RNA sequence: GGGGAACUUGAGUGCAGAAGAGGAGAGUGGAAUUCCACGUGUAGCGGUGAAAUGCGUAGAGAUGUGGAGGAACACCAGUGGCGAAGGCGACUCUCUGGUCUGUAACUGACGCUGAGGAGCGAAAGCGUGGGGAGCGAACAGGAUUAGAUACCCUGGUAGUCCACGCCGUAAACGAUGAGUGCUAAGUGUUAGGGGGUUUCCGCCCCUUAGUGCUGCAGCUAACGCAUUAAGCACUCCGCCUGGGGAGUACGGUCGCAAGACUGAAACUCAAAGGAAUUGACGGGGGCCCGCACAAGCGGUGGAGCAUGUGGUUUAAUUCGAAG
């Protein structure tokens, strides 16, 4: 258990960060949800390092160090998660932008103003 | 600003030849718009068409 | 609009030991002078007797236990009223302990003002005060709150 | 006008080329979304201005494999291209339409417009059989609110999709009918052609057909338009005659229906309108000030008392004052 990915969703309403196995088993994970920031207090960066350093110190009770993250949807945890994994003292190699961005996919939801 | 397809006077894409394309290419997987590659515009659209047969037959991904 | 700022009350220039210089100005905020003054040394001079050493020096040690350094103030942005922790400039931070200090010093409720204010020096040398108490609340708050900026 | 003989510019046929999301039919590919099975995995996910309803210890969300399925074709992409218009963007094939350049190899005015008529014709809807991933009128709950049949949240039906018919309407707009000729220029841009350079790389000068932006003359009430005229002229069609009543009534003609087309009057008003100017206002924007707000201090309203005022009363409580 020395390597895997993070998984870190950057929502307009929360922050997820996942630890895993490289061939995609899960050891730990967090939000803000789970640290106890509740509303849209879910968003802003500070909950971001928090969630992100916890999951990392979460981390270690299996034992990786070297790690490459995955930065999933806009929002301020996308770099603010990422230098706290950095921070956290755990080897980060590097980031990957991968976005769930389709070629059309399905029509949105309604313009949401009226 | 120069054309590489009437610089040298090439014709028809053979879209069997690849290394051009692969330089046509962004490296994530997009097209390179005329903005970056400054092509004569009537050749553009045989590239695009080029690449997408390409990526229809496997040699260029769409993802990368 | 602009920001100014200006020296009040403040003693003779050479030789300002702080001793001196609350002996002879400083602090003050009571009213006027006289009922002021000679109270406050009667305050500073409970304490001498009580804990036989420098005046001045527990008197600095129990504004230093008064010292904060996060005061937060709020905002109009969202329905929600949240509220953002800021630094305290220092001038704002001695004004504003040394308010405490005095309110909580006549609000402590004794039966006259030299002991109340002698009684509040030692509960804010030690941290048993009001004041001490409220320093810990808001910045016990300010941690809370301080995810916003 | 009628008849007869001409001619090739108008209109055309050939020949050589070019470009196109033009159309009909068939097949194929990829990214995601959803759902399901399993591995890992704990305690929340999700959502908004706050929130809440929902989904989750029956293991959710997260995460990786592997399927199922339907949908639309990222980048290309361009006030680009094509089509008469509505409209047409993944790829491959079959069939098929149309446009433009050169060419004068052939006909010799075969042209224009078009009432009626005929055919196409966005979306929504309707009929029959399919299909139904997401989305999503109706509807459900939760919010918001004085109230909220809405804006907001979570769901969610018809439909959206396919085949075959029907409806035949939109701000179906360039708010500009079609054809023809003339009239300063400048600058892009699409698809072609020609000349000098070389017939290269690409330079310059012409050149048709579009396609944008400027801009004379001219025109307009002004806005503005201006070789893609709202200028100058000619032909042919359609339409208007104050606002409502009213695209309603009646009667016909279609339609399965919703409705569509044709289309009065009575009565009533003295206006309704277009463009522009100055102001004002804006839960429009850009700067600035004022104990305007902040930072603090002391107060009022809680108590008594003084005084003014309202109300009530008296014989009169003298009149005037009113954000």
């Amino acid at each position: 258990i020395e390597s895997g990915i993070a998984h870190i969703r950057s929502t307009f309403n929360n922050t997820i960060v996942t630890i895993t196995d490289t061939h995609g088993n899960a050891i730990s994970w967090s939000s803000a949800g789970a640290l106890g920031f509740r509303g849209s207090r879910k968003s802003t960066p500070f909950a971001a390092q928090m969630a992100a350093e916890t999951a990392a110190k979460g981390s270690i009770e299996h034992g990786l160090k070297t790690l490459e993250v995955t930065v999933k949807g806009p929002g301020s945890g996308r770099e603010a998660a990422i230098r706290a994994l950095q921070a956290a003292g755990l080897e980060v190699t590097a980031i990957r932008d991968v976005t769930p961005v389709p070629h059309n996919g399905c029509r949105p939801p309604k313009r949401r103003r009226v | 600003k120069v054309c590489y397809f009437t610089s040298n006077g090439i014709t028809h894409i053979d879209y069997k030849d690849v290394d051009l394309l692969k330089k046509f290419v962004s490296e994530r997987g997009k097209i390179l718009p005329r903005r970056v590659t400054g092509t004569n515009a009537k050749y553009q659209r045989k590239l695009t068409a080029a690449i997408k047969r390409a990526r229809q037959m496997a040699l260029l991904p769409y993802v990368s | 609009k602009g920001p100014v700022a200006k020296r009040d009350v403040l003693p003779d220039p050479i030789y300002n030991s702080k001793l001196v210089s609350r002996l002879i100005n400083k602090m003050m905020i009571d009213g006027k002078k006289g009922k002021s003054q000679t109270i406050l040394y009667k305050s500073f001079d409970i304490i001498k007797e009580r804990t036989g050493n420098d005046a001045m020096e527990v008197f600095e040690q129990a504004l230093k236990n008064i010292m904060p350094v996060l005061e937060v103030k709020a905002r109009r942005v969202g329905g929600a009223n949240y509220q953002v922790p800021v630094e305290v400039r220092p001038e704002r931070r001695t004004t504003l302990g040394l308010r405490w200090l005095v309110n909580y010093a006549r609000l402590r409720g004794e039966k006259t003002m030299e002991e109340r204010l002698a009684n509040e020096i030692l509960d804010a040398a030690n941290n048993t005060g009001a004041a001490v108490k409220k320093r810990e609340d808001t910045h016990k708050m300010a941690e809370a709150n301080k995810a916003f900026a």
